[PDB]
């Protein structure tokens, strides 16, 4: 009765096999199950691993998974000359299946600042089939609509929404792995050397590297460059979309807007209540030009040495305060500050009054270079954002006393139990219990001393570290397993009530005032689709906690 | 109703039965295996109709009995969708009716939605009554020639329980099982039900 | 026959015998079958050491062949039967 | 798929002594399970020595499936082999 | 059992096994080692490869694909001592007869 | 055990009754507790070369055609019960024309 | 009514080896062993439920019965249980291979410490058709010593030293490859000692020995993040759901069946299982009442010590000690084993019986039987053996009917009644007769001719009498040594023994194709003394001498 078979699954294999078995069929899950469980795979390798589908029925799925961006392939060859495609998986093609209810209700809430209209029903409908078809142009969607009063309306909001982000065209860089896109680009700048060049080999290595570093950042921003918007007034409507491009959705602008949703939630518990609203519009303006939640240059390798991580932290702190969009003052907020703020009329001097208070808090919300020019730090706040929410998931679940030790161990950072009860104020068996229920998770390690020759625990005192990444990666996937378990029990419940749901779709297409049935099962259907909507409620609640540690 | 089915199988001929003709020696073993027995998911076999292909008899190092791979055809009671079938009424239960078929296949059930228009059960005499007309109340009596159309066959995959559970129910039995294969008969249209209404 | 001089000691049989239970009766310690479980090896039951461990007949000597009892059908009565409803239904459709 | 037609049977026409022991051990196993014998047994009861009689007059109704290491198999009747 | 002052049992061990392999006598070796020393009718499972009781598999609660085989009891005793050491000898079975 | 195809062909019940009468002559000891009982209970339960032509000339469908020669309709409503769309798919005058085929 | 049941005779084609999951151990379990109380002493020392020796796990006596299959000691197959360990411990058999994958992962984010360009190069070397066992173990070493070469990760900026042993501890030193460089890991390292060493400098003497330890509560949690696209690059192949590397840490422990460890006197394994349970109880109750970290580790190193003694114990026998030695399983129960229908007797000479015969004592022939299955041809013969019964030699000890699956003992009852009712398929066990195939060896069995096959001959003394020309392959003489007679029991095993192992067919050694059964020491002398040049015989002496040999 207790799900113990699922306690032994790889929680990303158990997740990714469930985000496609519910949405796609049970054949797409079998393919992408092997791609997670075996890495890179050919087609002639998948037909030897699956054993239950032949060489063409897997090719039915491969041309459909790439439609939904769930496969990030590569078409490369050996030295003999046979071009063998090694299909991979990608997570962001699966996360759009995971965030799929949040993406629609984000673009609804972001498109309430441009038109007071039913676009919250209408722009939700256009984004509903940019995801369910993955890649599409505009005119095939314009082919299905007939009324030009609405056809011009949807074509207007296409270029309006794509103006401020959320949609870019598809490319091969969307379907090629970043670490293999990097090394081929790294080898463009290696064989371009003069033959028998007198440069030393470490400098020969660095000549290939920093030439490719700005070259790698160039290729990523090529879809971020707005060349798709270039269809300028052929008869009217000074900017519209390009028809011949296949227009997809990006996630790096959504997650960036999703990160900004987290930071206003941190601010509501530390720095006032009305001034956090001022903080909300502040980050909402300087939003699209913000750096990503995760540099794709990190996952290309490049951390074999110590200095390139320092080189990454050079440009990471560079962009948060030396970007022409990301430098703002208290003057610019009132241009987009709406009405009904009621900060007791609004004026930029009182804005700078409540912009000063977002500097003096211990959390680096808004530091400043110039006294009017404020900016939000990202390399300094995001490694303390996740440290704050991790302390309260421990506090909510393991009691509030477990929060006390998890910070007392954090600053003292090699503390022992003789020093705990000096710097804590509980009874010692209560200390030795709530610490014991906290080593079971990776929130603390234990640092032993070998007082004797061997590392004996008889006469030895133990010390207590608090590692960041071991405590986080465990909490990252304790949620990710719980996120996947919850969809497993969703799908198992819908599949055992299949003869109800088949009757609920066929006999009563319209006649649901009586169901053309008995009232002894519509109440039973009521407690199915309530739990079927309550499970996605707990999904979105959990997904906000999970996405913190993704950054 | 009666169809044939190409079935491949591995038979065991004990070596005392080598004196027979090898055609009749195979079919005797096949009739031991298939007569009066539900083939899973195709219905009730009756006899073995012919033989199509035998191999050469292969032997284990265990015993001397030869093992022949044989493919054959057998008669099998599989009535198709919507077929007018007769029978003889066994008992009128409260929720439906079960009708015998002269010991061949007695697991027939006709539910409420498969009866006539307005049939009600009488617990005082265990009989179904249908109010036909001004002369309303007709009689679904017991052990007479019935006429009814089947609707759907069912394949109850019977499943043996655990030996700790198989023995505890056997222990308390000393002081019903689900039929593996059954039919959903119906009396929707006129002409159905009793044959005496239309003989 | 593996290209080098192997020898009939413990390393030479490991080159020869890719199996687990044949080398297990060779050994005097026990960790030859823990990395059989770790690296998840999957051996056949072909060699005569593990044939008699698992109790099934080795394939040398009298197990080298198979004995078959020939049937005396000779395609005589393996003509199929009538089924003259298909002669009826050919005229139907 | 796999078979060898009896005009291109490559192997030996002589009965291997390992074949002779399983043929007599099989046929004696059948005879002890009440199988009918084909030789005029002169009042003997033991199922081995009856089976040795049948191999002398070549009256033993078995064939031998000589498997080849590729997967093929030749079939040789026991009255065809040379003992 | 062991010894002389019991009922008895004469050990056939590791060196006469070698002798009857050299004769090629394969059913004697099957009989003298398994059939008349320790024969054991056991119930394997076909999808798991583990041994079930009473025609019933335990690691998959079904009597469905249980096969009944004869095996040396010392090989049964071996497998249940390997499952306790946390290795799993999973028997992979197949049919004896070509189709 | 494998069933290769579930329905090789249909069987008109005269073929089955002709088969099992030959089985009773062939099996007259050969006592089966299961076979000999059920092959007796099916032949009393079930209780041709000229009728196999005129039904096929009517262009009725072979699925429901077999039940005409399996059990014989003693009434017009039973003949209505076999063929679906008896009044709509074809005319009325040939329906009683099939009735003397039943008596013949 | 009833379903067509079918069965095919099958055959083992392979063994597959893997560890079990925590879900595979529970799925085969019948009880969860939770108490150390073997017996409740108030109910006459009966085996207490949910402890060890619980009757759902099997039975040790033939009087009591099991609680799962309800079979006695003869027919119970034995049933497992399991045993949930709080604070998991390292498996002692996989402890070498727990090391070899900690030498292969990041130890911060637990990603593999390899680049991609050689990774897909390595996977081509392993997925190729030319892979053998030690070939793959050679590649898996070739990709492990290469993995110990790289000093940082590709996924995070952590640096990684070496990881090795310490008994049952695993120790990572992050440093020893920093030299003088690699500041920020060392900076937070030497920064955090100043919170302690500036308080109590007694621990300053032990700073060079304090390294980053890897206890099984965080070695387990480090294994749960290896993201199994590269477990096959650790030699795992994680397509199987028990592939995953954290299945090699003892979270759950199977309690073996009571058939594996009986009670004659508790067993060595039964007393080890309770000790493991007791330690787990001390640990689980200690984690909630509040115990110190100094004695939590003292118990949890002791719990790991017991399970280490449970498998190896290297003076009690573990499980590995039951499998090792020439008295253990592999040579002592699987290759060699005491057999039935055998006898052992002093040998003795007999020139009068043929070279293919052996003289069996008629006291052994009364106890060594043959399962003669009755037919048409020996129906009258076996009826005479029934009525003679077990105590005269042309006789029989048992009778096993066609269906009654229990041997009627001919010592009791009316034997004339059972002889008229002798069917055509039921087995008598008749006494060893003249001409039965027997086996016969000397032990020490040096060569192939050291076990041969004869025809029995039934004689009135108490000793085996082979011919003297046959004592050369056994390499024996008549000085008090003994031989071993084996009576085969099946018609196939009786016919392979007389035809392949017969004396007349084995008259030559296979070593060189030379005669090995020929005239012995005293049959060469009497033969030389006849064919000596001056022996002359008349008709009276000659024809008497020709009648000696005939
Ligand atoms: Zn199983
Ligand atoms: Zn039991
Ligand atoms: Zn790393």
């Amino acid at each position: 009765i207790s799900s113990l078979e699922q306690r032994t699954l790889n929680p990303d294999l158990f997740l990714y096999k469930e985000l496609v078995k519910a949405h796609l069929g049970e054949r797409a899950a079998s393919v992408i199950g092997m791609l997670v469980a075996l890495g890179r795979l050919s087609v002639r390798e998948l037909v030897e691993k699956i054993d239950g589908m032949d060489v063409d029925s897997v090719k039915t799925t491969l041309v459909s998974l790439t439609q939904l961006r769930c496969v990030k392939y590569l078409q490369e060859t050996a030295i003999s000359g046979k071009k063998t495609t090694y299909y991979y998986y990608n997570e962001e093609g699966i996360h759009i299946l995971l965030y799929s209810g949040l993406i629609i209700d984000e673009i609804i809430t972001q498109m309430r600042v441009n038109d007071e209209e039913e676009h919250k029903q209408l722009v939700a409908e256009i984004v509903q089939n940019v995801i369910s078809l993955g890649s599409l142009t505009v005119e095939d969607y314009l082919s299905s609509v007939t009324s030009d009063s609405m056809k011009y309306t949807i074509s207007s909001l296409f270029v309006q929404l794509c103006e401020m982000g959320y949609l870019i065209q598809i490319s091969k860089l969307h379907y090629t792995p970043i670490e293999d896109l990097w090394q081929f680009l790294y080898e463009k700048h290696y064989k371009n050397i003069p033959r028998n060049s007198p440069l030393s080999d470490l400098k020969k290595r660095s000549q290939a590297k920093m030439n490719a570093k700005t070259d790698f950042a160039k290729i990523i921003n090529k879809p971020n460059e707005l060349s798709q918007i270039l269809t300028v007034d052929p008869k009217t409507s000074l900017r519209i979309v390009k028809p011949t491009v296949s227009l997809t959705i990006n996630l790096d602008r959504f997650m960036k807007g999703r990160r900004s949703k987290q930071l206003i939630n941190l601010a509501k518990t530390r720095v006032g209540s009305v001034t956090a609203q001022v903080y909300k519009i502040a980050l909402r303006l300087t939003e699209q030009k913000s750096p990503k939640i995760r540099d794709p240059l990190t996952q290309t390798g490049l951390l074999q040495d110590l200095e390139e991580a320092k080189s990454f932290q050079d440009e990471a702190e560079l962009v948060e305060e030396k970007t022409p969009g990301l430098t703002f003052n208290a003057i610019d907020l009132a241009r987009h500050l709406p009405a009904e703020l009621d900060l007791r009329p609004h004026s930029a001097s009182l804005i700078n009054s409540h912009l000063k208070i977002l500097a003096s808090s211990n959390f680096p919300f808004l530091n400043e270079t110039k006294p009017g020019v404020y900016y939000v730090p990202y390399s300094k706040l995001m490694p303390v954002l996740k440290s704050s929410v991790y302390e309260y998931v421990i506090a909510s679940t393991l009691g509030p006393s477990a929060m006390r030790l998890s910070r007392c161990i954090r600053d003292n950072k090699l503390v022992s139990e003789k020093i705990i009860n000096s710097t804590a104020l509980m009874k010692e068996k209560d200390i030795r219990s709530t610490l014991a229920s906290l080593i079971r998770y990776n929130s603390v390690e234990i640092q032993e001393v070998p007082r004797t020759a061997d590392r004996s625990a008889s006469r030895a005192v133990f010390l207590f570290r608090c590692k960041e990444t071991h405590s986080y990666n465990f909490m990252r996937q304790n949620l990710e397993w719980n996120m996947a378990n919850l969809l497993f029990k969703k799908e198992k419940l819908k599949q055992e009530n299949s003869t109800l749901l088949k009757k609920a779709n066929r006999d009563d297409v319209k006649g649901r005032e009586n169901e053309l049935l008995l009232p002894s099962e519509l109440n039973q259907l009521k407690m199915v689709n309530e739990r079927e909507l309550n499970v996605f409620a707990r999904l979105s609640r959990l997904l906000s906690l999970w996405e913190v540690f993704q950054m | 109703m009666f169809i044939l089915s190409k079935i491949a199988d591995l038979v065991r001929i004990p070596p005392d039965q080598f004196h027979r003709d090898t055609i009749s020696a195979i079919t005797h073993q096949l009739n031991n295996k298939f007569a009066n027995k539900i083939i899973p998911n195709v219905g009730l076999c009756i006899t073995i109709y012919d033989l199509l292909t035998v191999e050469e008899g292969q032997l284990k190092p265990g015993d001397g009995s030869s093992y022949i791979n044989v493919t054959f055809r057998a008669v099998v009671f599989k009535p198709f969708l919507g077929e007018i079938v007769t029978g003889w009424i066994s008992k009128c239960t409260a929720e439906g009716i079960k009708v015998s078929l002269l010991g061949i296949f007695d697991d027939i059930f006709i539910p409420q939605n498969m009866l006539f228009e307005g049939c009600y059960y009488t617990p005082e005499e265990s009989a179904w009554i249908w109010p036909m007309d001004e002369e309303t109340k007709l009689y679904f009596d017991v052990n007479e020639k019935i006429r009814f159309r089947i609707e759907r066959e069912v394949f109850v995959d019977v499943k043996p329980k655990s030996p700790k559970e198989r023995e505890l129910e056997e222990r308390a039995q000393l002081e019903e099982k689900p039929p593996a294969y059954a039919l959903l008969g119906s009396c929707q249209t006129d002409g159905m039900g009793l044959v005496s209404w239309w003989e | 026959y593996k290209g080098e001089v192997l020898g009939i000691t413990r390393f030479g049989l490991s080159k020869m015998r890719d199996s687990v239970l044949q080398l297990a009766s060779f050994e005097k310690t026990t960790d030859h079958l823990f990395d059989a479980a770790f690296y998840m090896k999957k051996d056949a039951v072909e060699g005569v050491s593990e044939c008699i461990i698992l109790g099934q007949t080795m394939s040398i000597g009298t197990g080298s062949f198979k004995v078959v009892k020939g049937t005396n059908i000779s395609e005589k009565d393996l003509v199929p039967k009538r089924c003259l409803f298909e002669s009826l239904s050919n005229e139907a459709a | 798929e796999k078979a060898i037609p009896k005009d291109q049977r490559a192997t030996t026409p002589y009965m291997t002594k390992y074949e002779r022991a399983r043929i007599l051990g099989t046929r004696a196993l059948q005879i002890s399970m009440n199988a009918p014998v084909f030789v005029d047994l002169e009042g003997e009861t033991d199922p081995l020595r009856i089976a040795m009689k049948e191999l002398a007059e070549k009256k033993i109704p078995l064939v031998i499936r000589r498997y080849l290491p590729d997967g093929s198999f030749e079939d040789w009747s026991v009255e065809e082999l040379i003992v | 059992t062991e010894g002389r002052s019991r009922d008895g049992g004469l050990r056939l061990g590791e060196m006469e096994r070698d002798c009857v392999i050299a004769y090629g006598a394969s059913q004697l070796l099957l009989e003298r080692l398994m059939i008349s020393s320790d024969a054991f009718e056991v119930d394997v499972c076909d999808k798991c490869g583990l041994m079930g009781y009473s025609g019933w598999c335990t690691t998959c609660k079904s009597a469905e694909n249980i096969i009944k085989m004869t095996i040396p009891y010392a090989a049964k005793l071996l497998f249940q001592e390997l499952l306790s050491m946390n290795i799993a000898p999973r028997l992979r079975l197949e049919d004896i007869f070509q189709q | 055990m494998k069933v290769l195809e579930e329905r090789n062909a249909f069987l008109s019940d005269y073929e089955v009754l002709k088969f099992l009468t030959d089985l009773e002559k062939k099996h007259l000891p050969y006592n089966h507790p299961e076979l000999q009982g059920i092959t007796r209970n099916v032949v009393n339960y079930l209780s041709f070369a000229e009728l196999m032509t005129k039904l096929n000339s009517f262009k009725l469908f072979k699925a429901e055609k077999l039940q005409i020669v399996n059990q014989l309709p003693a009434n017009m409503v039973h003949l209505y019960s076999i063929v679906e769309e008896c009044d709509a798919r074809f005319d009325e005058k040939t329906i009683e024309e099939m009735l003397e085929i039943i008596s013949g | 009514k009833e379903v067509v049941v079918s069965e095919t005779p099958k055959r083992i084609k392979g063994l597959e080896f893997s560890a079990l999951s925590a879900a595979d151990i529970v799925a085969q379990s019948e009880v969860e062993v939770s108490t150390r109380d073997l017996f409740d002493l108030e109910k006459d020392r009966a085996p207490k439920a949910n402890g060890a020796l619980d009757p759902k796990m099997g039975v040790s006596s033939s009087s009591l019965e099991c609680a799962t299959c309800h079979g006695n000691l003869a027919s119970c197959h034995g049933h497992f249980g399991h045993l949930k360990l709080a604070l998991p411990v390292f498996h002692i058999g996989y402890f070498k291979a727990t090391i070899q994958i900690l030498q292969g992962i990041c130890k911060n984010c637990s990603a593999i410490l390899l680049s991609e360009t050689d990774k897909r190069q390595f996977l081509h070397e392993l997925r190729r058709p030319g892979v053998d066992n030690l070939r793959r173990m050679g590649i898996l070493k070739k990709i492990l010593d290469q993995c110990k070469k790289q000093r940082r990760c590709l996924h995070c900026g952590a640096l990684n030293g070496v990881v090795k042993k310490a008994a049952l501890k695993i120790i990572h030193d992050t440093f020893r490859w920093v030299g003088k460089k690699s500041a920020p890991e060392k900076d937070i390292w030497v920064g955090e000692w100043k919170e302690v060493l500036a308080h109590n400098p007694e621990l300053e003497r032990y700073v060079k020995r304090c390294m980053d330890d890897l206890n099984p509560l965080k070695t387990l949690n480090l294994f749960k993040q290896i993201k199994s696209a590269d477990c096959e690059l650790l030699g795992i192949d994680a397509t199987v759901p028990s592939g995953r590397p954290e299945t090699y840490i003892w979270r759950y422990l199977p309690a073996p069946p009571v058939c594996i460890r009986p009670s004659v006197n508790e067993d060595d394994l039964t007393v080890k299982l309770t000790e493991i349970v007791w330690t787990s109880s001390l640990i689980k109750a200690g984690l909630d009442k509040g115990i110190s970290i100094n004695n939590m580790m003292e118990h949890w190193d002791y719990l790991q010590l017991t399970v280490a003694m449970y498998i190896n114990s290297d003076p009690i026998r573990g499980f590995c000690q039951r499998l090792k030695g020439k008295q253990g399983r592999f040579r002592g129960n699987l290759s060699g084993k005491r057999v039935d229908f055998s006898g052992r007797t002093v040998i003795s000479p007999d020139p009068n019986l043929s070279i293919d015969e052996v003289a069996v004592p008629d006291r052994v022939a009364k106890v060594l039987t043959y399962p003669e299955k009755v037919t048409r041809y020996n129906r009258h013969k076996l009826q005479e053996l029934i009525v003679n019964g077990p105590n005269v030699h042309p006789g029989a000890n048992y009778l096993l009917k066609r269906n009654e699956d229990a041997r009627r003992n001919l010592r009791y009852g009316d034997r004339m009644k059972l002889a008229k009712n002798l069917q055509i398929g039921d087995v008598v066990e008749r006494h060893l007769e003249d001409g039965d195939v027997v086996l016969f060896n000397r032990q020490p069995s040096l060569h192939r001719l050291s076990i041969l096959s004869h025809y029995a001959k039934i004689r009135p003394w108490r000793t085996f009498r082979l011919n003297e020309c046959v004592c050369t392959p056994y390499n024996a003489d008549f000085d008090g040594d003994e031989m071993n007679l084996h009576v085969p029991q099946t018609e196939e095993a009786r016919a392979e023994a007389i035809n392949l192992m017969g004396v007349k067919n084995n008259l030559l050694t296979p070593k060189s194709g030379e005669p090995i059964i020929a005239a012995t020491q005293d049959f060469i002398t009497g033969s030389y003394l006849i064919s000596h040049k001056d022996s002359f015989y008349d008709r009276a002496t000659l024809t008497q001498l020709l009648s000696m040999m005939s």
